[PDB]
């Protein structure tokens, strides 16, 4: 991600499917995490959907998202919209040390 | 080893180059020097800023200590918020005023300095002095002397500069053939104030884009 | 092109110099130093014009003309054979050296008499490597004033190399 | 960690977009990318393709297109030499 | 509003603090993206001219903010000039300067390819094969 | 180029490029001053570098002078 | 006035054959000259294959053309013309339609000085120009630079520009171009401002109009059509028309023309983003160009 570094992306040719994000992550452009003037709905490769993992938030990878993620107008011009399949495969050191921190 | 010692001399490299003075001693270790000379010496390319090879992280500058914090663009300084809020060691203003400052007053306004195609900012550089320089090449012209430099020179009003007498024997400035000065080539009765002479030009549109009208967007 | 200016009051500033000399000719550049230690002007500047014609013009008209802060403003415009000779006689004067080496070649400067070890030696500056070769050929290991003198090239290691004849030939040209 | 990710994204972007100069790239490797992209656009735009067709004077335009395609590989020079 | 910004970024990008240079570059990102194609390139040229010296600046935040800024400048200026800088620094002996600029050229090759095609400084004396079809004139 | 001289620093030698004696060796050598020759070390190479540094038709009356040079036809003005 | 590969020869009229009256050696940058054009016999603009336009001036008694300005970037110029003394039209092998202008710093110098003093003699250049000569001799060799004035991308390859003082008696002089793949199009200079302000706002509307439809269609799905609906293709306008280099001052009317075909519901849906005049006056201003400007 733009902020947390260790988060790894997918970057495959996106399919017809649309990625879901949770209400908690709602409003973020999955690349830059910007809240302004979203444009196009994210599309993920079929390899990131399949079963239960399809319901996950493409951003935080944990929660089950209702909402669709949109790219912003800055990423749609930077072309990162079409770069590939955005997803976060690894949960990341932040979330990890958070979970192990609490319990 | 052998590849490091295989390198051609920089002067051997100069001959391949149409503009040989850009190439430098370190180009000898360019892994592809014949190519790098062609690219670096290509017409419109802008050589890498030279602050590399210095370990100072590009700013150690002593000059950085003496840089002014900031100065408002005079058009924005007109808005008077400078007095309303003191930044140096509520404030409500008119929408029409601010909007007109950016649009009505400041549409044609542009920063005075900017920079050019190949201008690159090196550490020791400071643009401000060059701004007063360019503005000064504009205001100040020969034949005129400000009252401050006149007082320092101790030249009273109505009296010609001391180089007008040596200019009588030596002749007019080679750089200013059209220059006129009172008492010599120019009418002494037209001597006035700070101007003892002026250049008389001997030379004596629409640019397809002339707008012929200027109308800014109105806020209301 | 570039002219030196001096006897300047540190209160004279850059804009004041510019406005001063633009009255004479167009000024390409002005280098007007600023002391970092004292945070003051050190009282002399350099004005680079657009050519040595306007430069020399400003030198002629400007010198001893403008009076700034009661102080006058000043303006001023901005490789040879060497033979070491050992065991000279104490009766050998520098002018006598001049007379001795004039017949072989013209001297660009005067000889330099110094003492090594007691041992009187001198440096003789010739304008020509070939005339230096003449004074060497004739005067090497010779007896003057009843004393045997040795004439060779002075060290720089010593003069007279192959590139030395080449470039000294050019400096002659 | 961050730079280490930039290495992986270097591998991915290099895979997708083919030639991307990383740090050390031979002039033969990079100039090949230059030639390939220039020819790519010359044949890619029907515009510039029509243009090169006439200026070259070939009998048909697809001769110019497939010419550029063939011209992308290095051995095509020797191939023309063997005709 | 772009012109009234540039004298402020004048002291920002010039400032010694990598933080001010960082966030100023973040300004140039959005400002350049949304103002690109308006005709302010002459101001964008300035803003960039102050950025180029910061390319060698290390640290992850500084390097990514500056990369994104330069990529935003690629859209407002167009590659050609942005290229010209990248080219005159493209190879270089320094093993460091090279690693730094090939990052910007990687992102440029990602966003633009055909856009850079006319702008390759390649001549028949520059490279052996060149392309025989670029000199054709009708 | 300078007396096979020794320098103890690279900044200093880079300052040798603009100097009185260095320019005297160049200019008196026949290699003119300033900024093209900066990277010089040996005397030889800059000699070939300096060698690297250093058809109009005025139509005579017989209509064969379309090959004839300007100055030549002026000489035939002085002859005519 | 002919151009060799390197150099520009000016042939006179001799008998039994034609003679070389003068020859001008090009700057080192120019390999070949594709096309070139003149302004009232005083000035020239000389194009290249690889490099871009460079303007020359004929100096009588100097019998030579002197380059007084370079060009900013590398552009492959197929055809080139003059709108004016100080500005130039040019196209690209790759389809860019651009127009450049000499800087006022250069226009003051050439207006106030004779060309004979440019090559040799005294011409006083501001401190910055010379420092750009010793600092960057390769780019600034021609001691001035074209500030980009107009830039545009027409996917065709422009064969012929022609500057017509009037198009069917219209006041605003246009420039019409025929492309190689075939096309004819025009660039009309807009008088005043609010002409280009209204046009600019309409182009801004139609630019993301497909996205506006997508966000409305999105909100109605939140309370209860793809993204490229109105454009039919994913390309943004500013993106497509920008392409090689960003369009600078040129507003594209070929877009605003598409506003005419849309249904009244769609048009009234788009124009609500403006506090300005109604759809009817929009269509008025759009259709005004073909009527009045040609
Ligand atoms: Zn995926
Ligand atoms: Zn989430
Ligand atoms: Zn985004
Ligand atoms: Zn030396």
């Amino acid at each position: 991600s733009r902020h947390q570094f260790d988060l790894i992306m997918c970057l495959k040719q996106p399919g017809v499917q649309t990625g879901l994000l949770c209400e908690k992550c709602d409003g973020k452009c999955p690349i830059c995490d910007s809240y302004v003037r979203p444009k196009r709905k994210v599309r993920v490769c079929e390899n990131c959907s399949f079963g239960k993992q399809a319901k996950n938030c493409i951003i935080c990878n944990l929660n089950v998202g209702v909402n669709d993620a949109f790219y912003c107008w800055e990423c749609c011009r930077l072309g990162k919209d079409k770069d590939g399949c955005p997803r976060i495969l690894n949960l990341g050191s932040n979330r990890l040390d958070r979970h192990f921190e609490k319990k | 080893k052998r590849r490091k010692t295989e390198k051609p001399s920089l002067s051997q490299l100069k001959s391949q180059v149409p503009y040989p003075q850009i190439i430098e001693w370190y180009d000898c270790d360019a892994r592809y020097p014949g190519l790098l000379a062609s690219i670096k010496c290509t017409k419109n390319v802008i050589p890498v800023p030279s602050h590399w090879q210095s370990k100072k992280e590009y700013l150690s500058g002593r000059s950085l200590l003496g840089k002014r914090p900031f100065e408002l663009p005079d058009i924005i300084k007109k808005t008077n918020i400078e007095q309303m809020r003191s930044t140096l060691p509520a404030l409500d203003l008119d929408y029409k005023k601010l909007h007109d400052v950016f649009f009505k007053i400041g549409a044609n306004w542009k920063p005075d300095h900017l920079l050019c195609f190949g201008d690159v900012y090196y550490e020791n550089r400071n643009l401000f002095e060059e701004t007063n320089w360019k503005r000064m090449v504009d205001h100040k012209r020969p034949g005129r002397i400000s009252q401050e430099l006149r007082a320092i020179m101790n030249l009273p009003e109505g009296q010609l500069p001391p180089w007008c007498m040596k200019m009588k024997d030596i002749g007019l400035p080679t750089g200013y053939p059209d220059l006129k000065i009172a008492g010599l080539n120019w009418d002494i009765t037209n001597l006035k104030g700070d101007v003892y002479g002026k250049i008389i030009p001997n030379h004596h549109r629409n640019y397809f884009g002339a707008l012929i009208s200027f109308e800014t967007p109105e806020f209301e | 092109n570039t002219v030196y200016v001096g006897n300047i009051d540190p209160r004279i500033t850059k804009e004041q110099l510019y406005e001063l000399f633009i009255q004479i000719n167009p000024v390409l550049r002005i280098k007007y130093p600023k002391d970092k230690v004292l945070q003051a002007y050190q009282g002399y500047a350099f004005i680079e014009f657009y050519n040595q014609g306007d430069a020399q013009y400003a030198i002629k008209i400007m010198n001893n003309t403008v009076r700034l802060y009661d102080r006058l403003i000043k303006v001023r415009q901005v490789p040879i054979a060497k033979l070491f000779i050992k065991n000279l006689a104490d009766s050998i004067d520098s002018d006598q050296l001049v007379k001795i080496f004039n017949k072989f070649g013209k001297l660009i400067r005067e000889p330099e008499i110094f003492y090594l070890s007691k041992l009187k030696c001198a440096y003789v500056y010739f304008e020509d490597f070939e005339k230096a070769d003449l004074a060497i050929k004739s005067l090497n290991n010779q007896l003057v004033a009843n004393n045997r003198i040795t004439v060779d090239y002075a060290f720089k290691n010593g003069k007279g190399n192959a590139k030395y004849g080449d470039d000294v030939d050019r400096l002659l040209n | 960690a961050e730079k280490q990710r930039q290495l992986k994204l270097q591998k991915i972007y290099k895979q997708k977009y083919i030639g991307l100069g990383d740090e050390s790239t031979t002039r033969e490797q990079w100039q090949r990318n230059v030639r390939n992209d220039t020819l790519n656009t010359l044949q890619g735009h029907s515009a510039s393709l029509e243009y090169v067709s006439l200026s070259r004077g070939d009998l048909s335009i697809r001769d110019t297109r497939i010419h550029l395609l063939k011209s992308m590989s290095p051995g095509y020079k020797a191939y023309l030499r063997e005709e | 509003y772009i012109y009234f910004i540039t004298p402020l970024l004048e002291d920002a990008l010039t400032d010694r603090d990598l933080v001010h240079r960082q966030t100023a570059s973040n300004v140039i990102t959005h400002l350049a993206l949304n103002c690109s194609g308006t005709g302010h390139e002459d101001a964008f040229i300035h803003l960039m001219n102050l950025l180029i010296p910061n390319i060698f600046e290390t640290s992850p935040h500084a390097i990514m903010r500056i990369l994104e800024g330069l990529e935003a400048l690629s859209q407002a200026l167009g590659p050609g000039l942005f290229m010209n800088y990248i080219w005159a620094g493209l190879f270089h002996p320094a093993k460091n300067v090279r690693k730094a600029f090939w990052r910007v050229y990687n992102n440029m090759y990602v966003m633009y390819q055909d856009a850079m095609v006319p702008f390759y400084p390649v001549t028949p004396d520059n490279n052996e094969e060149y392309i025989e079809e670029l000199d054709l004139v009708l | 180029i300078c007396s096979n001289k020794v320098y103890n620093g690279r900044r200093t030698f880079e300052r040798h490029f603009n100097e009185e004696r260095h320019i005297y060796h160049l200019r008196c050598l026949g290699i003119e001053p300033s900024s093209v020759f900066k990277g010089i070390t040996k005397i030889k190479e800059a000699q070939e570098l300096w060698k690297n540094m250093q058809e109009l038709e005025l139509e005579e009356e017989d209509e064969e002078g379309n090959v004839m040079s300007k100055k030549v036809y002026d000489e035939l003005k002085k002859q005519g | 006035l002919t151009a060799m590969g390197s150099t520009i020869v000016l042939y006179g009229l001799g008998k039994k054959q034609l003679l070389r009256r003068s020859v001008t050696q090009t700057p080192v940058s120019i390999t070949k000259i594709v096309s070139m054009h003149q302004w009232n016999y005083e000035r020239l603009a000389v194009g290249d294959i690889h490099e871009s336009v460079t303007l020359f001036i004929w100096d009588p008694a100097g019998n030579v053309f002197i380059p007084y300005v370079d060009d900013s970037v590398k552009r492959h110029v197929t055809v080139l013309k003059f709108l004016d003394e100080a500005t130039v039209i040019g196209a690209d092998r790759y389809g860019n339609a651009w127009t450049l202008r000499s800087p006022p710093e250069c226009e003051k110098i050439m207006s106030n000085h004779d060309p004979s003093e440019l090559s040799n003699g005294a011409i006083k250049y501001p401190l910055d120009v010379i420092t750009l000569q010793q600092k960057l001799p390769n780019t600034y060799d021609c001691k001035f630079k074209f500030q980009l004035l107009n830039h545009f991308f027409v996917n065709d390859i422009i064969t012929d520009f022609h500057i017509l003082d009037s198009l069917s008696n219209s006041d605003r002089p246009g420039c019409i171009y025929m492309g190689l793949q075939g096309t004819v199009g025009c660039f009309i200079p807009l008088l005043s401002k609010g002409n280009v302000f209204m046009m600019g706002n309409i182009e801004n509307i139609m630019a993301e109009a497909d996205d506006t439809f997508y966000l409305d269609y999105e909100s109605r799905k939140k309370n209860n059509i793809c993204e490229g609906s109105c454009s039919i293709l994913g390309r943004d306008h500013q993106e497509y028309r920008s392409y090689y280099a960003p369009v600078r001052k040129v507003i594209d009317g070929d877009l605003c023309e598409n506003f005419l075909r849309l249904s009244l519901n769609e048009q009234e849906f788009l124009a609500k983003n403006l506090k300005s005049v109604q759809v009817e006056d929009i269509i008025q201003t759009i259709n005004e160009v073909r009527t009045n400007y040609m």
